[PDB]
RNA sequence: AUGUAUAAAAAUAGAGGUAGGCUACUCUCCUGUAUCGUAGAAGAUGGGCGAUGGUUGAUGAAACGGAAGUGUUUUAUUGACUUGUCCAUGAAAUUCCAUGAAUCCAUUGCAUACGACUUUA
RNA sequence: GCCAAGCGCGACGUUGCUUCGGCUCUUCCUAUCAUACCGAAGCAGAAUUCGGUAAGCGUUGGACCCACUAAUAGGGAACGUGAGCUGGGACCGUCGUGAGACGGUUAGUCCUACUGAUGAAG
RNA sequence: CUGCCGAAGUUUCCGGAUAGCAGAAACUCAGAUCAGUUUUAUGAGUAUGUAAAAUGAGAGUUUCUAGUGGGCCAUUUUUGGUAAGCAGAACUGGCGAUGCGGGAUGAACCGAACGUGAGGUUAAGGUGCCGGAAUGUACGCUCAUCAGACGAAAAGGUGUUAGUUCAUCUAGACAGCAGGACGGUGGCCAUGGAAGUCGGAAUCCGCUAAGGAGUGUGUAACAACUCACCUGCCGAAUGAACUAGCCCUGAAAAUGGAUGGCGCUUAAGCGUACUACCCAUACCUCACCGUCUGGGUUAGCUUUGAGAAGCUCAGACGAGUAGGCAGGCGUGGAGGUUUGUGACGAAGCCUUGGGCGUGAGCCUGGGUCGAACAGCCUCUAGU
RNA sequence: GUACGUGAAAUUGCUGAAAGGGAAGCAUUGGAAAUCAGGUCAGCAUCAGUUUUCGGGGGCGGAAAAAGAAUAAGGGAAGGUGGCUGUUUAUAGCCCUUGUUGUAAUACGUCCACUGGGGACUGAGGACUGCGGCUUGCCAAGGAUGCUGACAUAAUGGU
């Protein structure tokens, strides 16, 4: 089927925390 | 989905909906009132054919604030006739050369409700013309685009 | 598809300078609202020519001189990366030079996947002796005995009848 | 192109996908479609690739009755019926009505031994694939897997190339007096300006 | 359904032959837009000329097909048709598209919550 | 701290002493105790030690032990399995200094999987 | 039942007022004033504030009367930070009162804002099949025994592809064969001993084409082998360090499972370019409904079309919570009226009968039924 | 028929018709079957409105395209041909410049109040006015007519 041990499309609460995680990489490097 | 700016911008250039169109007179007020709403409309210099067939086919007057077609040239006659426009020749003249009643001979046309352009857009409509785009101005590809929309 | 455009701009005369100096630059773009505004960001990037102050003076397409004969082009970019700082050399084989431009954007967007905007177009010229090649692939094309069969051949009227031949 | 009312379709040497692809538009569009040689199916990708992706499909079980679980068909006309059907909307009753015109076999059974056999270019591996690229035959992929009439397939086959072979001997020598008598006319070369 | 027309195999960095002695030949491929078939009041009625074939219907067969052989031939007849090449009649106003067993009732206990199961009659 | 490829930091190196808690049960994970097979080591042999593949199969009986044992490996089912199972008050009032007690209200909330059994019917 | 208008979503003072947003009433105003807008000029610090052309729109006030006084999400600036989160403001946005196309599915993403329809064309997203639409065109990259289609980070890989720099190269490039790889010297200490290679310090030298106080194996120690470096045969490119793309790694357990699926490998993956194509309630044209706005309409002209509460012409518009306004449908009873309906069948009821209205509802055929009931105008309510 | 006027719905049995692979109801579009009202439905032509899809011809523009071809000068050479690894058109040729044929062509861009076809949807209004064109009249000019068919013992429109 896939052969992968972890299914390749997350969900949306966790896509949606990504575009948070790359939130965080901006305060890291603007102002953190 | 629009700014507050852009939004009263575009009323006083009377693009109250999407695929309007309008003439303008090209000054420094002009230029940068279209630099802000520049990602909301596309903008170009019109040739003869693009001035004369909009007038001719889309032409409609504010007559009575009313939008009576440009059927007739008594209709031109009788709401611009005080400035010796007499005919859609006239009308088309005055447009085109940018006569000394540019002005009120502008804002007697309704704006221009032309259709989708047959043929469609480009793939990304929303990006500048410049990088593959739409929006923004176009140079003279805005008559490319008007014969589109007739 | 990209055209040549030779254009040529200077800031607008003022009292300072009466007779402003005149810049021409050959690049590439798809239509001449394309070149010109490439033209602008060149010249600021570089002279520090305001858009508003500079005013363009002469565009003209530029065409092949020699289209049907065959050439090789070497081209100086300076592409932009992650770390958005690189130059490159490239040698590309064809009539043209305004297709090795675009087989040059090609390839950039496909090996390093560099966008129009990031590329930046420093120099093209054309490698008119066969020594001055500098790539392999460009001196095997200019062997004199340069034969080989076609690669990449592959070949509605869905349901064939017969197998395809798919050789000679 | 053209249609035909049924469609026999050598599968030696196509892709699954490709093949089954064209197949289930075939079949909405009202067609009934026979695919022989379902064994000889090709796959791009190395068999142990291949092996794995089938070895995860099996892995698929409940644990109240596997009985409910997903049955897993070994033969290589499954596996092909497999990937037809998911190109299908099989749960509508058009879908369904689509399913049964396919019949997909191992070899050439009787009925359809005698019948001509029509490829699919979209879906043949040598138009497909670039040469060097790795690829596995379902027929070996399914003998691998479970499926256990491999040697009877090839030996039916065998057979049937065999006499296949005497009746085109048979026909070519046919074809060979008739293509000599044609010339014997003089019409074929009094009137050959329209090309005949 | 509207011709419900078409059976080699394998290769694709090669095949198939013809003509030869696994080796010397040359030719063909480059898809089926091919080949077969196709004139006739849904296909009428006769007459020639020239084949001496083709297409079949009904019998009589013998050989073949087992993977799902339900079809392939070879035929011995008989009945038709033949457009292979020419002729002569007929056609319409439809006067502008529409189409013998099992079961119950009994019996058994190798079986059994009840059905079922195994027996016997 | 010393260096310190490099881009004032500066990696690896180097110096400095210093309520919870457990029975049964079901499966599953491998981060494997045993069983099977390999690799390394002064591995002579034997008994080992360490490291790989590996969850197929096991991983007890009694009170820190104990003996058996090939071995008595670690975990999950986020309130593991308490709907398999068991063990180890608040408000108000009154008297009140630095301090604690003597109350009135109070407030809880078929269907289907599985196991077998028949069974009409192309 | 239908239609029309339609917020606030919170300041500013003490739960109330004021104001704001929405209407109504009554005024004055079109040689006038406005504006979620841009220029020009002045100064002052690319911005700022003040004043004076562009474009658009008829612009103003007074009374008085409803409803509202939350929040959530996101961008940017900034204030601190902390293993890491984040925390505090401001800012205007989006939701909120709002359907629709796409994103497999979705409060916050991409498009787009809504009367009933016909046609055309598009946005966003798409064109292998599910699925409407190119198994399109052109140029590349990628092979994963856990590909891809969407922090764990410092790095690792004899994985591939382009480059950048520096090196040698007919004085013969590497690589491979044939060799040399020496003499003082076993240089000096150390000990069963170490003769380059137990070890500790030196690291000199003559000869060359070149040979170290030795690259490792080896030796009890030599010896022997080896390379550092040279020589010959051979005949041309070769090596080192970096950059970038894609590929593997750069941990995570506990029934079977997900680029949505099937599947896809010169893609149906990734990047780019170019055409064509698919369809939204969006855009265009047209018809119709309604609302608003503007114009016209009496010696009532033989065009007869004056229920003036009527007729007619034209244009624009159509989501809608709180709220506001208007017009209608239906029921019991009352006054009036219809020369009203009715045992030749009232009312009621039933019905895959018909018709009208956007709708509330109304009319009617057939059946059953057996004594009363309805239209219109007004009144009334236990509607 | 006193389980007694009328006799609704829920619900139940029966007969008829149909549907039914782990829901059903509903909406849209039609088909089938049944049943209702009872002019209908077609084809073409000539026009109007909107629209889509193929062509043809002709202006103008740019390096007044670039090329190119043919034909005269000169220059250079190769990925070196004939010749003899090395050379300079010979028994192949190529590149560069200029002249010429020239006002070359063509592509691309743009325009035509230039033109020829194919397709689809729509037909609002209802004496005459108006703006125009051709010449009292006629007209593609303030919104569709004409010519035929077939079919009513059915098509259409329903339910």
């Amino acid at each position: 089927v896939s052969l992968k041990k972890k299914s390749k499309r997350r969900t949306t609460r966790l896509r949606s925390r990504i575009e948070k995680k790359a939130a965080e990489s901006k305060r890291k490097q603007k102002r953190a | 989905n629009i700014p507050p700016k852009a939004r009263k911008i575009m009323q006083l250039l009377r693009l109250l909906q999407i695929n309007n169109g309008i003439f303008v007179k090209f000054n420094k007020a002009i230029k940068e009132m279209l630099q802000v709403v520049e990602p909301y409309v596309t903008y170009g210099i019109p040739n003869h054919k693009t001035v004369r067939e909009l007038i001719y086919k889309r032409g409609f007057g504010k007559v009575n604030k009313q939008r009576i077609p440009l059927s007739d040239n008594a209709i031109i006659e009788a709401a611009l006739g005080k400035y010796s426009i007499l005919s859609v020749e006239d009308l088309i003249h005055e447009i085109y050369t940018v006569g000394p009643n540019f002005k009120q001979a502008a804002n007697f046309l309704w704006p221009f409700k032309l259709s989708s352009p047959l043929g469609g857009w480009r793939e990304r409509k929303f990006k500048h013309f410049i990088e593959g785009g739409d929006a923004g101005k176009r140079d003279e590809h805005i008559n490319g685009l008007v014969q589109k929309m007739l | 598809a990209l055209k040549e455009y030779q254009v040529v701009g200077r800031k607008v005369p003022t009292e300072h300078e009466p007779v402003p100096k005149l810049f021409r630059m050959r690049l590439f773009a798809p239509n001449e609202s394309v070149a010109k505004s490439r033209y602008w960001y060149f010249l600021k990037m570089i002279n520090k020519v305001k858009k508003a102050t500079g005013e363009i003076v002469a565009i003209n397409e530029i065409s092949e001189p020699k289209p049907l004969k065959a050439k090789v082009f070497g081209i100086w970019i300076r592409y932009d990366s992650r770390s958005g700082t690189h130059n490159m050399y490239k040698e590309f084989r064809d009539t043209t030079r305004v297709g090795a431009v675009e087989a040059m954007y090609a390839d950039m967007a496909a090996r390093h996947r560099a966008r129009f905007r990031s590329i930046r177009i420093l120099k093209v010229v054309e490698v008119e002796k066969k020594e001055d090649v500098r790539r392999n692939y460009v001196k095997q094309l200019l062997n004199p005995h340069l034969k080989f069969p076609l690669p990449h051949r592959r070949t509605k009227k869905v349901f064939a009848p017969h197998r395809p031949s798919t050789f000679y | 192109s053209e249609f035909q009312k049924v469609v026999v379709i050598d599968a030696k040497g196509h892709l699954l996908g490709r093949l089954a692809s064209v197949v289930a538009k075939q079949l909405l569009g009202g067609q009934k479609v026979v695919v022989v040689r379902c064994e000889e199916l090709n796959i791009s990708g190395h068999f142990f690739r291949n092996k794995l992706k089938y070895l995860a499909y099996l892995r698929k079980a409940c644990r109240y009755n596997p009985s409910r679980g997903a049955f897993h068909f070994r033969a290589p006309s499954r596996i092909f019926q497999k990937a037809v059907r998911g190109m299908l909307p099989h749960k509508t009753a058009r879908g369904q009505a689509a399913l049964e015109h396919l019949q997909a076999v191992e070899g050439i059974p009787p009925p359809f031994d005698k019948q001509k056999r029509v490829v699919v270019p979209a879906a043949l591996r040598v138009l497909r694939l670039k040469p060097g690229r790795k690829y596995c035959t379902v027929g070996r992929l399914s003998s691998e897997v479970g499926w256990k009439y491999n040697d009877i397939v090839a030996k039916l086959e065998e057979r049937r190339k065999v006499k296949s072979a005497a009746f085109y001997q048979a026909k070519l020598a046919k074809q060979k007096k008739i293509a000599s008598a044609k010339e014997a006319s003089p019409v074929n070369q009094k009137l050959s300006q329209f090309g005949y």
